């Protein structure tokens, strides 16, 4: 069965660019491929609905090709509007499947996180249950890594992370991880510590607090 | 005896959306009408939906009429029931029942019931959220915390509006509690925090609960 | 169609011949069935057409009536009869409801012993309470439970689970939680338990203060 | 314009079971093969079920094969999937698309889409209980408060069986949190209090929890 070998898997560009993606199917295929957009949390948008073959609506800065094996996808010029994912598919009679979408994105060079760490608010502590914050305030590219420690332990399993998309004046993201502790279980510890690394640190940073500090 | 088994009960909010379905086994569905029942709080029946053979008739009491839907699939033996804009009164144990007899007939009770699943409708059409503040520590940053709240959205402005640059509120998480939690955070002048009072004015827009909270040193 | 039952609780003894009526609204012909439904699950076939037995149905069952008056007869209660039961009008494609009668073993009245329970310790400094109030062996099955905090009135935050009657002396009991965090309880000193029972000439109350 | 609507979406639990629903607007169904798809927290889309037009073949991604059923109402213009037994990396937003095109043939892509519903597989299969002590303040009552087990049932003895008389083990509730929680008591004689020890034996087979519980005066 086929698989598509979509590349790259994030393609970094600024408005007015020309690009192009590539998906390689597995296996051929008779130029059964399609290509999708797709804006954060939304439904996919479907723009060319055989390869090399526009859909009717559609801007006309998009375009594509098709082999039987390797296919493209190109875009004559990026607006604001385009910095979306974008997916190919293999259609067949009763089944699809999708590259791993390439993701276009507004380039700039590599900046590392400026980190802050807050410990949880009286009010907060005082109803039973802590909120530690860790913010990555602003960074570039996307990919970063955050873990928690607490008493210099490793912490796994109690925290959920959340990404803000590109910045509408300098384009880096953000990151903030929420570790959460019931009231008891936070005063039985000091130190609470997050540890980040990225693409632009040489080393590891870690920012601390010491509870009631 | 007849095998059926529902599917698809718990917890679900006022004006909230469910799907229930029953599968069967030891029978095919096709020559039965098939129907939905529920036990309400007084320990009493109430009938919720019937859909006849090749689905040629719905019919549906007066309490759940235009809000529920009834669908049926004999092709793999299914049996659906949409609950969209669920009330408090909805909360019961539902079953599955099969209209029927020794010998089929035009008009027969209810012969084979699955063995139920329960469905309940919590008051908590729109829960507000509780808001808190993130302390700063030649750059600073502070911030405001919202934790347990549904439906989305919580909105927040930072000063009402006289603050924008350097502001980020971050997308929601859904917690195991299966409420929502948030945070918004601002960068300053760390010089500023002696003098700048920031405060965030937030609202739950859903139940228009509207808070503030001032965040300063600690 | 609409549908009426009555009565709604039966009490009776082993042995006995009862009878439950269900009264339509309008004509229903001999458009009526019957169904026995025990605790917790889905509810069996008795009669249907107003009087025939359900194969495999006990003789004892029987039911008769046309039009609008229609009677359940149970010859000889037997431990297994004493159960929910509930007559149902059906037609071609679709069906309603009575409102049911439950059939339980008669005895005479007896009050609740009540009994309060403080949360625990263990459980408080993990940051929440639940008080638990006991209505222990009483009779009928109908009892109010009131929790109040400072002479305050709960509401919502209680939940209420009671047991089957008893196999050796056909009472009931009652166990009520109400759930606080440790942030809510401490705020608030007496916790009391208000029940009245038809036991009980004037209700009861258990209290304990905290701490 | 047309339109498509993703119901029933939202927190369940690992080996848990949910139904999700799409309906339509401004279009029928019946002319349609119809599809889920999801997007998982990785960013990938994946397929996931497709139905046919006249409901004759019904096929899966292999990820979901034999676990999940796709179903369809051609006449109400509905789509279901029923999801037994959810694994953990189920969790995605999961949409209903149409295959279509403006001349429609034996294979064309996915030119219409809803807008998605959630559905989260929290990993917590089991839950195993906390018991707390209900402590006896003629005759003394006594007992135990098993809280937060998931699914039912718990079990519950006194002094391994040896004490049964007096004792009332009640139905569980379940909490607004989706987890159980019953009390089981005993009544015995005031004079027994200093010399009689009472524990209570909670077994939560689902879980495997055993725990031992000694209740004495305070
Ligand atoms: C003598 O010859 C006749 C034909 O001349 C033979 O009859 C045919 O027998 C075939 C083999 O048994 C059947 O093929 C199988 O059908 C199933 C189901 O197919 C459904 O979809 C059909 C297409 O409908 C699409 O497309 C048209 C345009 O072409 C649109 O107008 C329509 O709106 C619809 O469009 C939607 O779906 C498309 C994808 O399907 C999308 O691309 C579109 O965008 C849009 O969403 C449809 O015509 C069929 O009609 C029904 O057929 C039923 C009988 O099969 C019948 O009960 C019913 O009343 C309808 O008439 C269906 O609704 C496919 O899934 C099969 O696919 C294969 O399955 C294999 C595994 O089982 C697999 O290995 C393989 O790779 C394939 O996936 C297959 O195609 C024909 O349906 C059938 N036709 C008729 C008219 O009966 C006859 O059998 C033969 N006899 C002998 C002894 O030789
Ligand atoms: C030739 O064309 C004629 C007319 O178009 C067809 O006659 C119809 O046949 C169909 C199918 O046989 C009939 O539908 C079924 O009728 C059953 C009996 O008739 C009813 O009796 C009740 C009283 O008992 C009346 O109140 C109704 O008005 C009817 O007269 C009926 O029992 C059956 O019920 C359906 O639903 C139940 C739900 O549980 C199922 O259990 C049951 O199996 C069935 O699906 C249908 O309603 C229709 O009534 C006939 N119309 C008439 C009277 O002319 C011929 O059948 C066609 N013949 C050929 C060659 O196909
Ligand atoms: C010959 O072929 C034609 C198509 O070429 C078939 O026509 C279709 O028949 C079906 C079934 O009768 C029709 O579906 C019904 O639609 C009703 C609403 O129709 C109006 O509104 C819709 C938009 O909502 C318009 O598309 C439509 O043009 C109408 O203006 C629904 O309310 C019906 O649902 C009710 O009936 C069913 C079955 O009894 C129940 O299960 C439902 O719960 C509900 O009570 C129903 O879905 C369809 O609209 C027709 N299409 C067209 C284009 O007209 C013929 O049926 C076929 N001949 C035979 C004998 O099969």
């Amino acid at each position: 069965d086929v698989v598509m070998t979509q590349s790259p898997s994030t393609l970094s560009a600024s408005v007015g660019d020309t690009i192009t993606i590539t998906c390689r199917a597995s296996q051929s295929i008779e130029t059964w491929l399609a290509w999708y957009q797709q804006k954060p949390g939304k439904a996919p948008k479907l723009l060319i609905y055989k390869a090399s073959t526009l859909k009717t609506g559609v801007p006309s800065r998009f375009s594509g090709s098709g082999s039987g094996t390797e296919f493209t996808l190109t875009i004559s010029g990026l607006q604001f509007d385009d910095f979306a994912t974008y997916h190919c598919q293999h259609y067949a009679g009763y089944s699809a499947t999708f590259g791993q979408g390439t993701r276009v994105e507004i380039k700039r060079t590599v900046a590392a996180p400026s980190v802050f760490i807050f410990p949880p608010s009286d009010e907060q502590l005082k109803s039973g249950t802590a909120s530690v914050v860790c913010l990555l305030n602003n960074f570039y590219p996307r990919e970063a890594k955050v873990q928690w420690k607490v008493d210099n332990a490793l912490q796994s399993g109690n925290s959920q992370e959340s990404v803000t998309e590109q910045d509408s004046k300098d384009s880096t993201y953000s990151l903030s991880s929420t570790l959460t502790l019931s009231k008891a279980d936070y005063e039985k510890h000091k130190v609470y510590a997050c540890e980040v690394t990225h693409q632009g640190l040489s080393s590891p940073v870690t920012k601390s607090f010491n509870r009631g500090e | 005896e007849v095998q059926l088994v529902e599917s698809g009960g718990g917890l679900v909010k006022a004006g909230g959306s469910l799907i229930l379905s029953c599968g069967v086994s030891n029978f095919r569905i096709s020559a039965h009408t098939m129907n939905w029942v529920r036990r309400v709080p007084g320990g009493g029946l109430e009938w919720v939906a019937s859909i006849s053979t090749s689905s040629t008739y719905r019919d549906y009491a007066d309490a759940v009429k235009g809000r529920f839907t009834v669908s049926r699939d004999d092709l793999e033996d299914f049996v659906y029931l949409q609950m969209h804009k669920m009330r408090v009164e909805d909360t019961a144990i539902y079953y599955c029942a099969r209209k029927g007899s020794d010998r089929l007939s035009d008009n027969d009770p209810f012969d084979a019931w699955g063995p139920g699943t329960v469905v309940t409708v919590s008051p908590a059409s729109t829960k507000g959220p509780s808001v808190f503040p993130l302390a700063p520590s030649g750059t600073a940053a502070l911030g405001c915390l919202v934790k347990d709240y549904f439906p989305e959205p919580v909105t927040v402005s930072w000063n009402s509006g006289a603050l924008t640059s350097g502001v980020h509120t971050f997308p929601a998480v859904l917690q195991s509690s299966g409420l929502y939690s948030l945070s918004s955070v601002v960068t300053v002048p760390s010089s500023s925090l002696g003098t700048q009072t920031y405060i965030c004015n937030v609202n739950h827009k859903p139940s228009n609960t509207k808070v503030d909270k001032k965040v300063e040193p600690k």
